[PDB]
C-alpha cells in the first residue's frame, strides 16, 4: 500500500494503516496535523516570550492548557473555532473532490501567494522539508504540552 | 390583542405553514429537474474495498429458504430449555 | 492549486461546480457544497434575488429608521419597532399585501421552473433603466443587482447582531465605538 | 377521568394491544385482493 | 471453514460475504434460523434508533427547549416531567412513519415481499447511494455506528439510573458507585 | 396413532424399550451402593434410636433450645 | 388497586381488539355460500 510516489516515503508503516485507509486520505491528514503542529509549537514558545497588548491584563498569568481554559470564557477560542470551522468545510468539499476523482493532490490548497513554488524541483525539496518539519512539530507539541501537564511550566521558562 | 383568525401571531404562523404547503410543490419539482443525478456526483469513503466487513453485493437480500419464523423462535427457546452443554458428557442389544 | 490543475475562479482548490456556468449574473463559481447539484439553480437564484431584494430595502430602512421616525409612529429602536407595530397591527398589514404580491409571485416561480420566465425577471422596470435604448446597461446591472444583494445580506445580519451585543444603534457605534460590554473592564482570571 | 384513565400507565396496554393486534391484521390484509369489487361484500378471501 | 470474528468456530453457513458488516459473528447461529433480511433490518432499526437516542441524551444535558417541563438535564429523569401526551403524540407519529415507510407491510413474512432490501426505506435525499462501491462502505459504516450507538445507549441509560446525571455530567464530577 | 408436537418432542425419550446393557454390567456398583445405603439407614437408625450417640446430637425435644 | 385495574384494562382492551379486528377480517366472506 505504500508507493514511492508519495513524498517523504522511507517505507515506515509498520502498522500497515496504509492498507486500511486511502494514502490521498493519511497524507492531507499528515500534513495538517503538521501544519497545525508548526503553528502551535510556534505559538506556545512565542507565547512565552510575548503577548499582543491587552492580553495580560485580561487572561493574567495563565498559559498553556490553562490558557485555553480562561480563554474559552473570553470567547477568543469560539471566535477562533468558528472561522477555522469554514474554512475546514471547504476543507472538506476539498477532500471530497480530491476522493472523488479530482485535480488536487492531497495537501493541496494552492496557497502560494510569494510564488516560492514556480520552479517544479523546487518545490520538491520544500514539500519534503513540509512533512518533516511537521513531523517534528507533531512531536515537539506533544512533548511541550506533557512537559506542561507535568512540570506545570512553559517551554521557554522551562528553559529559563 | 385579538386572538385566532384576527390573531397577529396565527397569521404569521399561516403565512409560514403556506411556505410549508409550497415547498414541496416548488423545491422537489427543482430536485426533479436536476436533484442528484449526476455522473459526477456520487459519494465517496477514505476506507478501501477490500477492508474486511465490506459486502460483496450492496443492499444485499438472502432468499433464506429455511425454518419458518416459528421454528426460529422455537429454535431461540430451545437455546434455553435444551443448549448442548451436557451431550457432550453423554456415555459411550435389545432383550427378547 | 500550487501544483497545476483545472479549476475554479473563486477558490483555487475546487473544481467549477458541474452545471454552474457564467451565464447566470455574478457567477464567480463558488458553490463549495454543490446545492446547484441538488436543486436547479434557476430556482435558487430567484432566491438569492429575493432574499436580496428584500435585504436591500432592509439595510436603508434599519440606518434611516435609526436617524428619522415617520411623525405619527414613535421613535424606538427599530427592532423594538416590529414590537409595537406588531401590537399596532401595522405589521400585519404589511404581511398582508406582501403575501398578495407573493401570490402572483409564486405563479410565476411555477412558470420559472417550467421554462418560460428567467429568474427574478418580474417585467418591473417602470423607469427607462435598461430600456431598450439602455439594453446594454442590463448585463451590467445584473451583476450589480446580485452583488448589491449578496453584500446587503450580510449587511443586514451584520447590523442587528452587532447592534443586538452593542446595545449601541449602528449609527451610534461608528461614531462612538466601544468594545462588546465588560471586555475592557473584565477579567476572565 | 377520559377512558376512566387516572394512571397514565394505563395508556400503555390501551394503546400497545390494539397497535400489535392491527400489526396481526396487516399481513391478513396485505395477503388480500384489497381492488374494488361491485357486489353486496367481497367474496375474495 | 472458519469464522473471521471467533477463528475457533466455522463460518456461519448463511453468512457470506455479500451481506454488508459480515465478519463471520453469528456463534449462537440466529442466522440458520431466521431470514437475513429480517434480521439486518433489525440491527439497521435498533442503530437508528439507537443513533438518534444516543445523540438525544448528549444534546438534551446541553441544550433544552423553552416550553414547560422540558428543563430535566438526565434523559432518564425528563421521561416523566415532558407532558404525557406529547410521549404519545411522538409515538403515533412514529407509528405513521413505520405504516407509511414499510407500506403497510410491516410482518416478518411480508415486509420484505415486494423488494426492499434491508434497510432501504428509500431515504437517500442527497443520492450519495449512486456508486456502489461507495454504497458498500458506507453500509459498513451505518453498522458499525449503529453496532457502537446501541452499546453506547445501553451504557448511558443504565450509568444514569445509578447516577442520576447525564453522561457529559457524570463524567465530570465523577464519583464511584458507593457514593451514589 | 395421533401424531402431536409434544409427542414428537418425547418420542426419543421412550424409543428403546427393551434395550439392555450385556450381562451383569454395573451391577457390583449398584450393590456397593446399596450397601453403603444400607450403612447409612443403620446409622440413622441408631442415632434415633439412641443406640448411637454421637457427640453434640442430642436426640430430644430439649436439644431444640 | 392500580395492579388490578391495569391488568383488567389490559385483558378487556385484548379482547375488543381481536373483537374488533377479528370482525374486520372480511366476516360476510366466511359463508357456506361464498365460492
Ligand atoms: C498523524 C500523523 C501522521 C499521519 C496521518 C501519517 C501518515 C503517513 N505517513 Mg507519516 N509520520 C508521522 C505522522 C503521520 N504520518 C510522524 C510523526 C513521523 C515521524 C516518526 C512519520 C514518519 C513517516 C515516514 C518516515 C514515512 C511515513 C509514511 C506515511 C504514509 C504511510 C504510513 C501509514 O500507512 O501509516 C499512517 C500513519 C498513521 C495511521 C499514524 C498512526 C499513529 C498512531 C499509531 C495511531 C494511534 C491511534 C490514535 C491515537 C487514535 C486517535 C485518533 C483520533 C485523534 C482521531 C502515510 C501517508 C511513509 C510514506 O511516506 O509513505 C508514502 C514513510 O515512509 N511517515
Ligand atoms: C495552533 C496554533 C495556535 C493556537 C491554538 C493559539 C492559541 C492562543 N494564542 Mg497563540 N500564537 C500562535 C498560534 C496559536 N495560538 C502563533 C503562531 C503565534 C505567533 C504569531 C502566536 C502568538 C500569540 C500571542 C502573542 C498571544 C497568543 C494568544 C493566544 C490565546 C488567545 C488567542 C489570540 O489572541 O492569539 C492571537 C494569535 C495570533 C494573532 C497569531 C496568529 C498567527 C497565524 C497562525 C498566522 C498564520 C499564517 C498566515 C496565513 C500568514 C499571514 C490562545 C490560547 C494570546 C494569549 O492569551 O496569550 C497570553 C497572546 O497574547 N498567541
Ligand atoms: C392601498 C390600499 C391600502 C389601504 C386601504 C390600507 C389601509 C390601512 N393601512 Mg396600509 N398598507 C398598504 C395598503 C393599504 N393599507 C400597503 C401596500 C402597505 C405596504 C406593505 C401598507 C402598510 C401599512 C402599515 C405599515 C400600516 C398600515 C396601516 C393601515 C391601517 C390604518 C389606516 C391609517 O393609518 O389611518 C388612515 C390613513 C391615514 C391617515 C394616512 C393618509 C392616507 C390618505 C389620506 C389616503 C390616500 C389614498 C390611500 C393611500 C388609498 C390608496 C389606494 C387608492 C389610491 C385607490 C388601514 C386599515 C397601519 C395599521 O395597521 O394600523 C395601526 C400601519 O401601521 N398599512
Ligand atoms: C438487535 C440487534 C441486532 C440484530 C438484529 C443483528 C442482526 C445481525 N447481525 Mg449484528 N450486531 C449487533 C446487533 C444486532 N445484529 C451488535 C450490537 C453488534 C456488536 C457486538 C453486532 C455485530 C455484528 C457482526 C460483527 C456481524 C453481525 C451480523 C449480523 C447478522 C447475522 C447475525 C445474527 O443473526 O444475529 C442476530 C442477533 C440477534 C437476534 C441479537 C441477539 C439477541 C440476544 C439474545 C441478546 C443480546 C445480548 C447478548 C447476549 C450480550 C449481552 C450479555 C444479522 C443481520 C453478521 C453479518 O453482517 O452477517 C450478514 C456479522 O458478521 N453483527
Ligand atoms: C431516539 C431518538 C430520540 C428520542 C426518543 C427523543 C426523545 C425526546 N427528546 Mg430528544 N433529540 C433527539 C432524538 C431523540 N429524542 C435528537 C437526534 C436530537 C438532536 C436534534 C434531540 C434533541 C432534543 C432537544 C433539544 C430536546 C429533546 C427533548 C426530548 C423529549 C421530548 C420530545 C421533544 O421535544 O423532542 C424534540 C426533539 C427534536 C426536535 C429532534 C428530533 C429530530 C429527529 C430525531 C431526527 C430526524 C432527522 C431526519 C433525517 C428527518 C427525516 C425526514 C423524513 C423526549 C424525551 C426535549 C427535552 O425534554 O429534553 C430535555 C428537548 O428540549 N430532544
Ligand atoms: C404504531 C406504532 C408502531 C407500529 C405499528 C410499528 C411497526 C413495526 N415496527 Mg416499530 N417502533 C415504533 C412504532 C411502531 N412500529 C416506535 C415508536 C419505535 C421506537 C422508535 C419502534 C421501534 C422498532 C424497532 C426497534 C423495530 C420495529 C419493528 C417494527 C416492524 C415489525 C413489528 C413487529 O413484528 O414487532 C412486534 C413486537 C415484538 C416482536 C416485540 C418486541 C420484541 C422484544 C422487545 C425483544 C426483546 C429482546 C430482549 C430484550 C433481548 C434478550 C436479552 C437476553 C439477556 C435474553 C413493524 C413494521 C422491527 C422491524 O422492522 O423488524 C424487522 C424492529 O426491529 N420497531
Ligand atoms: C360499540 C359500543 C356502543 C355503546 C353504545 C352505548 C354507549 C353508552 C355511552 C358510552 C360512553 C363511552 C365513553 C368512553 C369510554 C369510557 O369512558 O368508559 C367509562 C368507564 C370509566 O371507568 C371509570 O372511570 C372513572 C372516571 O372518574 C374512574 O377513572 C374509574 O377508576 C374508572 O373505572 O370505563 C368503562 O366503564 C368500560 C366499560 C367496559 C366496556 C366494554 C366494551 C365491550 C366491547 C364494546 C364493543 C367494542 C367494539
Ligand atoms: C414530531 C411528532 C409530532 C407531530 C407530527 C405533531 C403534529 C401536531 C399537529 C399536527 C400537525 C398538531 C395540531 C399538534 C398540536 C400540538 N402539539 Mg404536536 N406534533 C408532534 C410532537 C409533539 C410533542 C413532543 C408535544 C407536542 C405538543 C402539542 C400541543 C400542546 C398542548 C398544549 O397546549 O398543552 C399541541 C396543541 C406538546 C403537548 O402535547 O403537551 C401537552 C408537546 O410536548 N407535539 N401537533
Ligand atoms: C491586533 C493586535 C492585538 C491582539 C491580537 C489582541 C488580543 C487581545 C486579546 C486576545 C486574547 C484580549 C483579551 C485583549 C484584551 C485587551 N486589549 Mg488587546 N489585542 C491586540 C492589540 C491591542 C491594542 C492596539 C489595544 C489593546 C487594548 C486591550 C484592552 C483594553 C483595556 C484594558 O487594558 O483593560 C483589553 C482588555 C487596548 C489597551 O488599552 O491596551 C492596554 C489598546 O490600545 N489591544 N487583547
Ligand atoms: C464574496 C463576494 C463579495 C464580497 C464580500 C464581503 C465583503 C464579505 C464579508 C463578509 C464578512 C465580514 C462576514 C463576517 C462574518 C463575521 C462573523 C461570522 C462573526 C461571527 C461572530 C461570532 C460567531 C461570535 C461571537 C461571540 C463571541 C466572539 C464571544 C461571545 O462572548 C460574544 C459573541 C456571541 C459576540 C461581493 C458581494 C463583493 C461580490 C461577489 O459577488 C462575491
Ligand atoms: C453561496 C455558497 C455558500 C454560501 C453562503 C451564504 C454566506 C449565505 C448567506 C445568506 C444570507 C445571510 C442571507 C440573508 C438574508 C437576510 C435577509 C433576507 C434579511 C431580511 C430582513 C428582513 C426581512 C427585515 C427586516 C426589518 C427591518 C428592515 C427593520 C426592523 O424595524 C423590522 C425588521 C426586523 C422586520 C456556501 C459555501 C455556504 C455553500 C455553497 O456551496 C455556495
Amino acid at each position: 500500500g505504500l508507493d514511492g510516489t508519495y513524498v517523504g516515503d522511507v517505507g515506515f508503516d509498520p502498522l500497515g494503516f496504509s492498507s486500511i485507509i486511502d494514502m490521498r486520505w493519511l497524507r492531507e491528514a499528515e500534513l495538517k496535523h503538521g501544519r497545525v503542529c508548526m503553528l502551535a509549537a510556534t505559538g506556545m514558545i512565542v507565547q512565552d516570550v510575548y503577548q499582543f497588548p491587552g492580553v495580560t491584563k485580561s487572561f493574567g498569568d495563565a498559559k498553556m492548557t490553562t490558557l485555553h481554559d480562561v480563554a474559552v470564557k473570553q470567547g477568543s477560542m469560539q471566535q477562533l473555532l468558528v472561522w477555522l470551522g469554514l474554512l475546514e468545510i471547504f476543507g472538506f468539499v476539498a477532500i471530497v473532490q480530491m476522493l472523488q476523482g479530482s485535480d488536487r493532490q492531497p495537501g493541496d490548497f494552492g496557497f502560494d501567494p510569494l510564488n516560492c513554488a514556480a520552479n517544479p524541483d523546487t518545490l520538491a525539496r520544500r514539500q519534503l522539508v513540509e512533512l518533516k518539519n511537521g513531523r517534528l512539530a507533531m512531536i515537539a507539541t506533544a512533548g511541550m504540552l506533557h512537559h506542561f501537564f507535568i512540570t506545570g511550566k512553559g517551554p521557554i521558562q522551562l528553559i529559563t | 390583542e385579538a386572538q385566532g383568525f384576527t390573531a397577529p401571531k396565527n397569521h404569521f404562523a399561516s403565512v409560514i405553514g403556506l411556505w410549508v404547503l409550497f415547498a414541496l410543490p416548488v423545491w422537489s419539482a427543482a430536485y426533479k429537474q436536476a436533484g442528484a443525478s449526476n455522473p459526477e456526483w456520487f459519494g465517496v469513503s477514505q476506507v478501501s474495498e477490500d477492508a474486511p466487513g465490506i459486502g460483496l453485493l450492496a443492499k444485499a437480500a438472502p432468499e433464506y429458504n429455511g425454518p419458518s419464523f416459528r421454528e426460529g423462535l422455537e429454535y431461540v427457546f430451545s437455546f434455553v430449555w435444551k443448549p448442548p452443554i451436557l451431550i457432550a458428557w453423554k456415555p459411550r442389544v435389545y432383550d427378547e | 492549486a500550487v501544483f497545476q490543475g483545472d479549476f475554479s475562479e473563486s477558490v483555487p482548490f475546487l473544481k467549477t461546480p458541474t452545471n454552474l456556468d457564467g451565464s447566470l449574473p455574478g457567477d464567480v463559481g463558488f458553490d463549495p457544497l454543490g446545492f446547484s447539484e441538488v436543486f436547479d439553480i434557476r430556482v435558487l437564484r430567484e432566491a438569492e434575488l429575493k432574499h436580496g431584494r428584500i435585504a436591500m430595502l432592509a439595510t436603508l430602512g434599519y440606518l434611516v429608521q435609526e436617524a428619522y421616525v415617520f411623525p405619527f409612529f414613535d421613535k424606538v429602536p427599530p427592532i423594538q419597532a416590529h414590537d409595537v407595530l406588531v401590537k399596532s397591527g401595522g405589521m400585519s398589514q404589511i404581511l398582508l399585501w406582501t403575501s398578495f404580491l407573493e401570490i402572483f409571485g409564486g405563479i410565476a416561480l411555477f412558470q420559472t421552473i417550467q421554462g418560460r420566465r428567467y429568474p427574478g425577471d418580474f417585467a418591473f422596470d417602470p423607469l427607462g433603466l435598461s430600456q431598450g435604448k439602455n439594453a446594454e446597461k442590463l448585463e451590467r446591472y445584473q451583476l450589480a443587482e446580485i452583488k448589491h444583494s449578496r453584500l446587503a445580506m450580510l449587511a443586514f445580519s451584520g447590523f442587528v447582531h452587532q447592534g443586538f451585543i452593542t446595545k449601541q444603534g449602528v449609527l451610534e457605534q461608528l461614531g462612538n465605538f466601544k468594545p462588546i460590554p465588560g471586555f475592557p473592564e473584565a477579567t476572565f482570571f | 377521568e377520559a377512558l376512566g384513565v387516572d394512571d397514565g400507565r394505563l395508556l400503555v396496554p390501551l394503546v400497545l394491544i390494539p397497535v400489535f393486534v392491527a400489526l396481526l391484521y396487516g399481513n391478513f390484509a396485505s395477503t388480500q385482493d384489497n381492488e374494488d369489487f361491485f357486489d353486496t361484500y367481497d367474496q375474495r378471501r | 471453514d472458519r469464522s473471521y470474528s471467533m477463528p475457533f468456530l466455522e463460518r456461519p453457513p448463511a453468512l457470506d460475504g455479500s451481506l454488508a458488516g459480515d465478519v463471520g459473528f453469528d456463534p449462537l447461529g440466529f442466522s440458520n434460523y431466521f431470514d437475513l433480511k429480517w434480521l439486518r433490518e433489525a440491527e439497521l432499526k435498533h442503530g437508528r434508533v439507537c443513533m438518534l437516542g444516543c445523540t438525544g441524551f448528549i444534546t438534551q444535558e446541553k441544550i433544552q427547549l423553552p416550553l414547560p417541563g422540558f428543563d430535566n438535564k438526565v434523559a432518564t429523569e425528563a421521561f416523566f416531567s415532558v407532558p404525557a401526551g406529547g410521549l404519545w403524540q411522538i409515538f403515533f407519529t412514529l407509528g405513521a412513519i413505520e405504516i407509511l415507510s414499510n407500506g403497510g407491510k410491516l410482518a416478518p413474512g411480508d415486509m420484505f415481499a415486494d423488494g426492499r432490501a434491508p434497510g432501504d426505506l428509500g431515504f437517500d435525499p442527497l443520492n450519495l447511494s449512486g456508486d456502489d462501491a461507495a454504497l458498500r462502505r458506507f453500509i459498513l459504516a451505518e453498522l458499525k455506528h449503529c453496532r457502537l450507538a446501541m452499546i453506547g445507549l445501553g451504557g448511558m441509560l443504565h450509568q444514569m439510573l445509578i447516577t442520576k446525571q447525564g453522561p457529559l455530567d457524570q463524567l465530570a464530577n465523577f464519583q464511584p458507585i458507593q457514593y451514589y | 396413532a395421533l401424531r402431536t408436537r409434544l409427542g414428537e418432542l418425547l418420542r426419543p425419550l421412550n424409543s428403546e424399550y427393551g434395550k439392555v446393557a450385556p450381562g451383569w454390567g454395573t451391577t457390583p456398583i449398584m450393590g456397593f451402593v446399596m450397601l453403603l445405603f444400607a450403612v447409612f439407614l443403620l446409622i440413622i437408625l441408631q442415632i434415633y434410636n439412641s443406640s448411637l450417640i454421637i457427640e453434640n446430637v442430642d436426640v430430644d425435644w430439649a436439644s431444640l433450645g | 388497586m392500580f395492579t388490578l385495574k391495569i391488568v383488567v384494562y389490559t385483558t378487556v382492551t385484548l379482547f375488543v381488539s381481536l373483537f374488533t379486528f377479528g370482525f374486520l377480517s372480511n366476516d360476510a366472506s366466511r359463508n357456506p355460500n361464498r365460492k
